[PDB]
């Protein structure tokens, strides 16, 4: 039995109601359950038997449907609700899951707080220098970070990692690590980040000088 | 085991001395005390008795007492002083949880009633003893040796607090000795009004239901009903 | 409350075998239903096998037939999952889940889903060797202060395999903490950063320590983060 | 669509009063223990998990 | 014996499998025989003889209990369930008997042709 | 209720068998021993009836069909005046003479059936 989830992704404001549809290839009666998974955590079961709410789950989640069509409705959207929702059938073996629906909280545009961290002396003792660029609490997720050494653009030596949407203020954060050899780090003077985001009128540059405080 | 004022040859508590009552503030209710460790008691009748048979009719004999050979001495029981002191201290410590940190708790002997109730009465190998326990309950508590209790012997017995059926116990020949464990108490409290800062406890008993309520206190009888009906989604073919 | 406790992380090579354990607390073990569900990185959930200890006949998906075995030790109140002939695509996080069931008589059992989940065990199939992580302090400075708020963190570099757990002040500091997802470097080792934003006035009075734990390499490092001396 | 299903052997009980008989460990004694049923050597005791009952020492039958 | 008294209903559904003393013994024996025979007869008149779980042909009336199947078999014990439907036991017992008698008559009618 | 269909026809009273079925098992001093022998007697009568049913192949049934053909010497009335113009109390008085013959026939038939089925 194959379960089809719609839509794959969904963005909505807080206080709004969203609908996720799960369709079965063949009838499964009432044996359908809705689970919610947060990043880095185990899934938490929301709905059992199609429409029965689990204990401790807020009442804003509701389940409905039967036969081959089931519906999960979130009436009062909250920043804590950004997560992946799955529908699972347990009527017939083997049990199968849906591909999941990602629900993201859409909020007002927020400019990132940009910070820079030079490599530590302990890391410099190892022969490698990793310099860190941090973008804190920005929305939307799209942002651009450029590395500059001695006013020269860098490419192919930086890696970026974005945290998932925060459960309290629905914002994103980005960490860009620029890795160089110790000699290459010591060969240059100024290390700069240029950040472009929707919430910034102009790109913001944070720079430091090697050996300077 | 039929006895008063003292529970003998019974069961012991597992953690602490236990105090039980139907309504602890009503002084008309008996207090049952269950010990943690038993207290040994040695009871003896040291006379060498003799039995004689008197034919009172065709096929009917009455067993009378003949002559005691040797000297005639008093029957008595012995308890240990230190063990009784320890047990009373533990009982006072557990009793203070119902009356407060700073109450003076005193033990005084019984007061009034028939000889069965005012004495520790029991039965040791055929003979019935009634012992005077005024040295067991005589003390006040503020926040190697032995105690000897003299006993009397009675041969016409009225049991179960009844009137109309007496029983004669024929004599037992030779010296009599037995050893028992005290494992509890039956107590009563006096109605001390007018801002009484002290409580007085006196030994009690007489009704044998409190004797077997100290053994059947953790048991109850239930009836099994192994037939039920529930809703499902399946139908008879 | 019902609780399921799983084993730790595992590193294995291709063609070997892996065994995971899941211990149950708070229920009668024999009449409960236990299931195993794996999740690949960046993918959805997949059901592997389910089993009731009293009945004793596990049910498997057809994709893992012949390579998956589910057993139970009732005395230890544990369930074991054994996977054989591991491949590169078997690297995943494995969860042990549980749920109740009932019977209407005649071999018919009806379920309610998986209501209790475990914490998961990360199994990585790779030929690389286990390596301990290196911890470096991303110290606060004038370049990391914005409007009275200063950011300070710890960079965890060059470790294998996943995962690593990073806490602040032994779990006391949680507000403003961002632990970035690990990125796979070209060398084959993982790297990440865990940062926290704090009031700037607390830099000289509050001690900040990042506690990192890499269980596969049995590494535990408590690194103190201080503003760079000038 | 639900139907009634009958289960024989469910764990339900109620308070009751009945006649209890005597068993004694296997001749002239006041309490005739020679007329009592022999005792089983190793009696069975079943612990009841997650069960709370109400007892009354002073109203036992 | 009575080992599933504290478990859920669904978990417990899987594991359903003269003289002073001489006068007292006889009454106990008679009582045991009476109870066994009464239970066997009650099972028999419903068509459920020889089974521990027996499926019937009587629909469940929502006025007896309106809960869903999730809060019955996964949230209650048989002692809790017995307290809810205790007033309707005899109604269901009569319904089962009428249903079985109808089945007997229908089987006779089928054999008639 | 109990015995309420005593005046009803043989067809209308065949749908109330369970009403009479359940009222057959439970439905030291002068009064002390007058109550125990009653219970024992009821148990023995119930067991005798159950065994009689069981040895005919009709165990645990209310209506049971047999392989014994109806000998016309017992009665010659057609079915239209038995199930619609008669009552069980009126029907018993007629066939009270031939009961044991039928009982023996049923016993022998059931035993023969078991013997040839097991072979
Ligand atoms: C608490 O428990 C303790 C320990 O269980 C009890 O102490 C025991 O008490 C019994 C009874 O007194 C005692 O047993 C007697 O000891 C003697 C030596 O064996 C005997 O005097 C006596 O046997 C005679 O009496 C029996 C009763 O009929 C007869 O069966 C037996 O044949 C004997 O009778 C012959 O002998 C007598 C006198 O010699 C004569 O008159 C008869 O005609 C006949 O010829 C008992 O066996 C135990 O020794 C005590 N145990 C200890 C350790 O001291 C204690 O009583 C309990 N307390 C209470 C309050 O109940
Ligand atoms: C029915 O009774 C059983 C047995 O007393 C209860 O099981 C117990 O449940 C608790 C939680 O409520 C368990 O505590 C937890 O255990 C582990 C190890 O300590 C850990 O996950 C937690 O730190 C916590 O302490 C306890 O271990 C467990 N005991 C047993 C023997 O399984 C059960 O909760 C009762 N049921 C209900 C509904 O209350
Ligand atoms: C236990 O007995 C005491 C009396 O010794 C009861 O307390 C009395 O209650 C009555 C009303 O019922 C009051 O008028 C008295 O003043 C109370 N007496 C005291 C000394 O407070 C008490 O209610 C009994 N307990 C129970 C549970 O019945
Ligand atoms: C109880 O103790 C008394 C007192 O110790 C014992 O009676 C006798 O006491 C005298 C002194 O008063 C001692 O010289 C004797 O030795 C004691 N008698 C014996 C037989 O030793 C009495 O014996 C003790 N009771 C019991 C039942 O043994
Ligand atoms: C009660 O009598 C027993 C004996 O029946 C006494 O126990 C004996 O005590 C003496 C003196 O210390 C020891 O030498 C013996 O070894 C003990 N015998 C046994 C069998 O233990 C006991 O002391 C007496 N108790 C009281 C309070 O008088
Ligand atoms: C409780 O103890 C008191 C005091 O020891 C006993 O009263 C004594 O009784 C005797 C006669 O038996 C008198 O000669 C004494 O003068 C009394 N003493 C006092 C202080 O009045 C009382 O008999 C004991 N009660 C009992 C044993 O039931
Ligand atoms: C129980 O013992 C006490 C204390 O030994 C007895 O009280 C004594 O009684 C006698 C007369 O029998 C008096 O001469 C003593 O002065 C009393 N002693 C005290 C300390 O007051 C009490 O009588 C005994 N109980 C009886 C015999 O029933
Ligand atoms: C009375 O108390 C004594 C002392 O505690 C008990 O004797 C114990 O008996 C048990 C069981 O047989 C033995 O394991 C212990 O070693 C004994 N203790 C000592 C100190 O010897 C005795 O069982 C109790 N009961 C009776 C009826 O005398
Ligand atoms: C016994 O304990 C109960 C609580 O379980 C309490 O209400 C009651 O008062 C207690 N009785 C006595 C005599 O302490
Ligand atoms: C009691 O008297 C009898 C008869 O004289 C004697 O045989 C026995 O030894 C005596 N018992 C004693 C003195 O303990
Ligand atoms: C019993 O203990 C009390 C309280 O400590 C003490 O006054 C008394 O002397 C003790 N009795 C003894 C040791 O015999
Ligand atoms: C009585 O005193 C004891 C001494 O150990 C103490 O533990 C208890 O709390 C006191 N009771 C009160 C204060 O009610
Ligand atoms: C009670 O104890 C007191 C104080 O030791 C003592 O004088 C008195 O004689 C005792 N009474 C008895 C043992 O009957
Ligand atoms: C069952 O009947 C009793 C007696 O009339 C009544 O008190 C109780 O509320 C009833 N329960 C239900 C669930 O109807
Ligand atoms: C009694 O007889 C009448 C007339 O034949 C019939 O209508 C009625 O149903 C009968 N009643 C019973 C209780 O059998």
């Amino acid at each position: 039995i194959q379960l089809t989830q719609s839509p794959s992704t969904l963005s909505a404001p807080v206080g709004a109601g969203v609908t996720i549809t799960c369709q079965a290839s063949q009838s499964i009666s009432n044996g359908l359950a809705w689970y919610q998974q947060k990043p880095g955590r185990a899934p938490k079961m929301l709905i059992t038997e199609g429409s029965s709410l689990k204990s401790g789950v807020p009442d804003r989640f509701r389940g409905s449907g039967s036969g081959t069509h089931f519906i999960l409705t979130i009436s009062d959207l909250q920043p804590d609700d950004s997560a992946t929702y799955f529908c699972q059938q347990y009527n017939t073996f083997p049990w199968t899951f849906g591909r999941g629906t990602k629900v993201e909280i859409k909020r007002t545009v927020a400019a990132p707080s940009v910070f820079i961290f030079p490599p530590s002396d302990e890391q410099l003792k190892s022969g490698t220098a990793s310099v860190v660029c941090l973008l804190n609490n920005f929305y939307p997720r799209e942002a651009k970070v450029q590395w500059k050494v001695d006013n020269a653009l860098q490419s192919g030596n930086s890696q970026e990692s974005v945290t998932e949407q925060d459960s309290k203020d629905s914002t994103y954060s980005l960490s860009s690590t620029l890795t160089l050899s110790k000699a290459d780090y010591e060969k240059h003077k100024v290390y700069a980040c240029e950040v472009t985001h929707q919430g910034l009128s102009s790109p913001v540059t944070k720079s430091f000088n090697r050996g300077e405080c | 085991v039929v006895s008063t004022q003292l529970l003998l040859n019974g069961s012991l508590a597992e953690e602490e001395v236990m105090i039980r009552s139907e309504n602890i503030t009503n002084n008309a209710k008996n207090i049952l005390v269950q010990f943690n460790t038993p207290v040994q008691i040695n009871c003896t009748r040291p006379n060498n008795n003799t039995r004689k048979s008197i034919r009172i009719g065709p096929g009917q004999a009455f067993y009378a007492t003949g002559d005691i050979i040797g000297d005639i001495r008093q029957a008595h029981c012995n308890v240990s002083k230190a063990t009784w002191n320890e047990t009373l201290g533990k009982v006072v410590k557990q009793l203070r949880k119902h009356f407060g940190n700073n109450t003076i708790i005193r033990f005084a002997n019984s007061s009034g009633g028939d000889l069965e109730v005012t004495t520790h009465s029991f039965n040791c190998g055929g003979e019935f003893f009634y012992c005077n326990t005024s040295g067991l309950f005589n003390s006040t508590w503020i926040s190697n040796d032995s105690i000897t209790l003299p006993c009397r012997i009675k041969q016409i017995i009225n049991m179960w607090q009844r009137i109309g059926q007496a029983m004669y116990a024929p004599p037992i020949q030779g010296v009599i000795r037995c050893v028992s464990n005290i494992t509890g108490l039956i107590l009563t409290r006096d109605g001390g009004s007018t801002n009484s800062t002290t409580e007085t406890f006196r030994p009690g008993g007489g009704d044998m239901r409190d004797n077997w309520r100290s053994e059947l206190y953790k048991y109850k009888v239930v009836k099994i009903e192994p037939l039920g009906v529930a809703p499902t989604r399946c139908k008879r073919r | 409350e019902v609780q399921l406790v799983q084993s730790g992380a595992e590193l294995k090579k291709a063609g070997s075998s892996v065994k995971l354990s899941c211990q149950a607390y708070g229920v009668a073990f024999s009449t409960y239903s236990f299931h195993w569900v794996r999740q690949a990185p960046g993918q959805g959930l997949e059901w592997l096998g389910g089993f009731i200890p009293l009945v004793g006949k596990p049910n498997y998906t057809n994709k893992f037939r012949g390579r998956l075995t589910i057993t139970a030790d009732e005395s230890a109140r544990t369930t074991y999952m054994e996977l054989r002939s591991l491949r590169s695509d078997d690297t995943a996080i494995y969860y042990c889940a549980g749920g109740g069931a009932y019977s209407s008589g005649g071999g018919r059992f009806h379920y309610f889903g998986m209501a209790v989940w475990g914490q998961g065990s990360t199994v990585t199939v790779s030929s690389a060797s286990t390596k301990g992580p290196s911890v470096f302090p991303l110290a606060p400075s004038s370049k990391s202060t914005s409007g009275g708020t200063a950011a300070l963190g710890c960079l965890v570099k060059d470790y294998f395999p996943e995962p690593v757990t990073v806490s602040w002040n032994s779990g006391a500091l949680t507000s403003g903490v961002h632990t970035f997802p690990a990125v796979l470097q070209s060398s084959g080792l993982y790297s990440l950063s865990s940062v926290v934003t704090v009031p700037s006035s607390s830099l000289g009075t509050q001690t900040y320590i990042c506690n990192v734990n890499h269980k596969p390499s049995n590494t535990k490092v408590d690194k103190r983060v201080e503003p760079k001396s000038c | 669509n639900l139907w009634v299903t009958v289960y024989y052997g469910v764990p339900v009980w109620k308070d009751a009063e009945t006649t209890l008989f005597c068993a004694s460990d296997a001749k002239h004694n006041v309490w005739a223990t020679h007329a009592c049923v022999p005792t089983d050597p190793n009696p069975q005791e079943i612990h009841l998990e997650n069960v709370t009952e109400e007892f009354n020492m002073w109203k036992n039958n | 014996f009575l080992g599933a008294a504290g478990s859920t209903m669904g978990a417990a559904s899987m594991t359903l499998t003269l003289t002073v003393w001489g006068i007292k013994q006889l009454q106990a024996r008679v009582l045991a025989v009476e109870r066994y025979l009464r239970d066997q007869q009650l099972l028999g008149i419903w068509g459920c003889s020889g089974k521990l779980i027996c499926c019937t042909n009587v629909p469940w009336n929502s006025s007896w209990s309106n809960r869903n199947l999730s809060e019955i078999w996964d949230n209650m014990t048989w002692l809790q369930w017995d307290k809810e439907i205790s007033n309707y036991t005899q109604i269901i017992y009569g319904l089962l008997e009428e249903s079985q008698n109808q089945q007997e008559k229908n089987e006779q009618d089928l054999l008639a042709l």
